[PDB]
């Protein structure tokens, strides 16, 4: 879908 | 596996403190597995509504009307429609691409059937086409009567006897009308059975309400990337500015249904901007905004605070921009794309490169930075369905191109710059180049997917280079007498 | 009146012996009582076939073939097609052109409806239209059976499953069918008061002989004057060449039917051309020939009493000519459509004009120098109609261009150059332009017709005065920074 | 007509 496909998975991980 | 560390992650390019352009660094390849076609460029626009190429055009009088919304609607992307015009004017463009049927022709034009014949005589030359339908009070919302065509009004020297059309054409006797709601194929059977060249289509009550030709249908081609929403009509957005009156702009917009909205400006952090999102999202709840532009960390943080969905990121680096050269601001874009994408992925916000595009490698180094998708003004100028019309110059054929705040468009200040550029032909033919452009690019550097790749620059298996001058002029056509760089 | 003497006539400008160019001399204007439209200028070709303009196109292989010879024949021109191929390519071409628009089609292609449809789509891609009649034994001379046309087959995957032409087809009895022995005027009323399209020509015992189009009547009101013959043809002429082997090039052509021939050459006073003429006037009495090049009376006078009925004249004074810096021979070209029309008026032969034409003053001027019409060669090219194709350098879109005298067309010497030149459109939104301009030129002389203009040069009433050089700068655009000129 | 198209009437008159 959408939040998923800018990255996917965890994502941010400082 | 083992994997040496030739290259800089993205991290550790953008850190060094250089202001680096689109033409300054470059991408490293690695290691394919797959095809060129089987990469699914699926890219999104905001936090809820997605498309299948990452193109959008720019909001500009020059670049972006129905045409273009239409076009690029149904290839895949979406165009936004700038507010250079009355309101009602741009309401009526967007009611326009909204319902488009997918080539059932829309907006026809009708006749009373007591008129005469010198009308549809000069609204042949006015229009091009020859086939008018006819209802009782010659409206849309009437019963029918019949149908004319250039078959049946050619060779009558009778025009000025006051013609009524009861007495020329075929009223019900040979019509034939499809059941409504009919669906592309099935209607173009019973056209290709009916043996007649045009098809009125009537609901239960013997109303007209769309319409078909048939030369279209030898080749309607069916776009299979069509990026069309729940209720089946396409995706089309628009764009307002700041200044208050236009909340009778939006508020017609959002009667005619649209849904999604850019606030652009040269910078976007304002308190005017930041209280119009105030001022939407809890009036529009399922509206969507973009804001912009922001180029810097802080002001994309004291955006999406406020509840906008997606940024509209990169100011001072157009084709048509002077305002590094008059306001002293900006930046170079494509940190802005990477510093901007990387504060816009910790709440799951993706952001809109704008500017600085003039060739497909260009657009794969922005998405590949963190852009979601990709706005194109100037690429996209120069089109057929693009507005205004061509002018011969110099033996180059080409049409005009003119910046918002160009005070050709508008005592003021002037950001912009008029001016022209050579032409591209329609999209249709030009923008399937540009998305194999991002296949084979995303082919080369290794992803099978745009969110890949993207999730291959931010983990640092993706990793860039950068580069220099006497690089970029090697980079390039060199060292040849003359050239001729044919793109597709 | 008084009407003083201001200005030369045209036998005191051209017996100065300077060599005198079309923009090296102007016309003076004269009293006006008429509009622009008024002025009709149907000229003449030949001494018996009548042109409703006088623009016709030149034989090169990279300006004429059919295709320019069939759009400027409907603009009511003529069209030669170059002797620079094979004479069978040459006769299909001019068949083509034959083609393509008749009133009673004689003998047409016609199929038995036992074959299938597979074979009607390689006879639509040797022919180009599918409207096609059916007989029962398949050639022309036999039963009518009935029609079918292009509206039928758009619903059929199947090449050849299913497709036997007698289960698709309408039937005999509801076909509008008008008996033969009739003339055109009531055949096309009842076809235009069938709407049906097509009309078949029977016997009184259904025997098909002859078919009628409703394209003819859509090309008849959309191109008014289109210069037609007696069996409602376009006419068309052909370039030959001179050698021995051009006998067996102009039989070809005869059998295919044109109407008028030019003689191509370098130099039209030849034994060559005077023998071949004799050898054309015997054996096609009725055909009527062009004798080119001539540009001295000297050598007008041993072709026209040889039996030549049309002079095509100027050598050396081509846009891609060089024969006037390789062979040092010919002469300044409206020098030679003034001397060369004076002679050939004295026995009633019309004097068509080559090379030179830059522009629609020129055409004007040699219009009013005596010339009955105008050939074309670099003015026409690089268009839509022009054959070969378009190719970009530097951006401007342009069409190559190329002599027979250039050695790319062919130890032989060079008497041209291969060039290109940039696009002007397509004629049918050109030639109009040019049709304005010479009716325009005329208002402004002061002539309802042409035969009124050349009536006024050779009376002494039209009357010239010559013009310099710092002069001829003067005339076009000067003192200003910069200027785009677009003329229609 | 061409022979009365080029001028028309007089036609030479020397
Ligand atoms: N690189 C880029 O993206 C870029 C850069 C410059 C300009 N532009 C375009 O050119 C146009 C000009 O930008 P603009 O925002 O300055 O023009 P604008 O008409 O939208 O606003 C004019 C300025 O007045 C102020 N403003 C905003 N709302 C206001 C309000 N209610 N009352 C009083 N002042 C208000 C702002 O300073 C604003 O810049 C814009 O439409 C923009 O799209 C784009
Ligand atoms: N401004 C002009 O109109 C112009 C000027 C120069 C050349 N051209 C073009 O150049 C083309 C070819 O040049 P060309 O006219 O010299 O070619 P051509 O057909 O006349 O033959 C070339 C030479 O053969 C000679 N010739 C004629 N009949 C012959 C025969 N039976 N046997 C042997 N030789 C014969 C001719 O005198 C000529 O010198 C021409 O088709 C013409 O269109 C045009
Ligand atoms: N089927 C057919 N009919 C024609 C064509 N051209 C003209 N007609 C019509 O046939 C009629 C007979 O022609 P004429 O009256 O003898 O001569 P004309 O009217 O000067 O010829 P046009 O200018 O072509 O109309 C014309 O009035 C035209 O209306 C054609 O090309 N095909
Ligand atoms: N249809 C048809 N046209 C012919 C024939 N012979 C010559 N023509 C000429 O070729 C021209 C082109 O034919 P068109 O009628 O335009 O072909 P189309 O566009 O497919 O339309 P229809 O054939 O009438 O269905 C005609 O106008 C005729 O003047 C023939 O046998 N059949
Ligand atoms: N009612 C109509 N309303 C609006 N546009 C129409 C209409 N009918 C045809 N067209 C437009 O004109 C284009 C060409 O369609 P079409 O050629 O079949 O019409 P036509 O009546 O047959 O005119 P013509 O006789 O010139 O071919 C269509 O793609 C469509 O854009
Ligand atoms: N729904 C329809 N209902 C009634 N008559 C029709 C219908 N469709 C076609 N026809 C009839 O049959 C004729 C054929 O229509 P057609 O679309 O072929 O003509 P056109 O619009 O002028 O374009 P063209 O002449 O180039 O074919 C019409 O004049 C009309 O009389
Ligand atoms: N004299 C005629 N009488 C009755 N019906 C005819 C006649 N001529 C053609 N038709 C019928 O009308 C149908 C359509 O033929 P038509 O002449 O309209 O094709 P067309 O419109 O010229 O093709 P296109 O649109 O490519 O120009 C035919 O299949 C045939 O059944
Ligand atoms: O008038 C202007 N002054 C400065 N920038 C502009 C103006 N109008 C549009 N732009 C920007 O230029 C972008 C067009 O991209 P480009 O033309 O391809 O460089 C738009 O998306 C805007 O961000
Ligand atoms: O190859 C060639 N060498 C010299 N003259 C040519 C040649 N080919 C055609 N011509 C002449 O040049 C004319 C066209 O010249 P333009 O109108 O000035 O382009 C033709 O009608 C011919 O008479």
């Amino acid at each position: 879908m959408a939040d998923y496909l800018i990255s996917g998975g965890t994502s941010y991980v400082p | 596996s083992y994997v040496p560390d030739d290259g800089l992650t993205a991290q550790q390019l953008f850190n060094c403190g250089d202001g680096l352009t689109y033409n300054d660094f470059l991408i490293l390849p690695g290691y394919i597995d797959f095809t060129a076609d089987q990469v699914d460029l699926t890219s999104a626009l905001t936090k809820k509504i997605t498309l299948k190429t990452p193109l959008v055009s720019s909001p500009m009088d020059t670049v972006t009307e129905a045409g273009m919304a239409i076009a690029m609607a149904l290839t895949g992307g979406i165009g936004f429609i700038h507010h250079n015009c009355t309101p009602e004017f741009q309401a009526n463009e967007v009611r326009k691409v909204k319902k488009y049927e997918q080539g059932f022709i829309t907006d026809p034009v009708v006749l009373s059937p007591k008129d005469r014949v010198r009308d549809v005589f000069e609204a042949k030359a006015r229009h091009g086409f020859c086939g008018i339908p006819i209802t009782d009070t010659g409206r849309m919302g009437s019963r029918l009567v019949g149908i004319i065509s250039s078959r049946d009004i050619d060779f009558l020297k009778e025009e000025e006897h006051d013609c009524f059309l009861e007495e020329i054409m075929t009223k019900r006797e040979d019509l034939v009308v499809a059941p409504a709601g009919i669906t592309l194929k099935e209607a173009n059977e019973i056209l290709q059975r009916s043996k007649k060249g045009k098809l009125p289509i009537v609901n239960e009550d013997d109303e007209l309400v769309a319409i078909i030709a048939r030369t279209d249908l030898k080749k309607n081609r069916d776009y299979p990337l069509a990026s069309k929403d729940a209720k089946k009509q396409l995706l089309c957005g628009a764009a307002i500015g700041t200044h208050e009156d236009d909340k009778y702009r939006l508020d017609l917009l959002a009667q005619a249904g649209v849904d999604v909205v850019v606030l652009d400006s040269s910078q976007g952090n304002s308190i005017f901007q930041i209280n119009m999102i105030k001022y939407i999202k809890d009036k529009y709840p399922n509206l969507q905004v973009i804001g912009g532009n922001v180029v810097t960390a802080a002001q994309a943080k004291n955006l999406i605070d406020a509840g906008v969905d997606a940024l509209r990121v990169g100011m001072g680096s157009g084709s048509i921009c002077i305002t590094q050269e008059v306001l002293a601001c900006g930046r170079p874009q494509a940190t802005a794309v990477y510093k901007v994408s990387e504060y816009a992925r910790r709440f799951g916000v993706p952001v809109i490169a704008d500017g600085g595009i003039q060739n497909v490698g260009h657009i794969a180094k922005a998405l590949a930075l963190g852009a979601s998708t990709v706005m194109m003004g100037s690429l996209l100028a120069a089109t057929t369905e693009a507005p205004g019309e061509y002018f011969f110059s110099d033996g180059i054929r080409l049409k005009k191109y003119r910046g918002m705040g160009s005070l050709d468009a508008m005592i003021k200040v002037a950001q912009g710059v008029s001016g022209a550029v050579q032409d591209k032909g329609s999209i249709h033919k030009f923008v399937p180049y540009l998305i194999a452009g991002i296949q084979h690019s995303c082919q080369d550097i290794g992803a099978k997917s745009l969110t890949q790749v993207r999730a291959m620059m931010y983990s640092g298996e993706l990793k860039f280079e950068k580069r220099t001058s006497s690089a970029q002029v090697e980079g390039g056509v060199h060292s040849l007498h003359s050239y001729e760089k044919r793109l597709f």
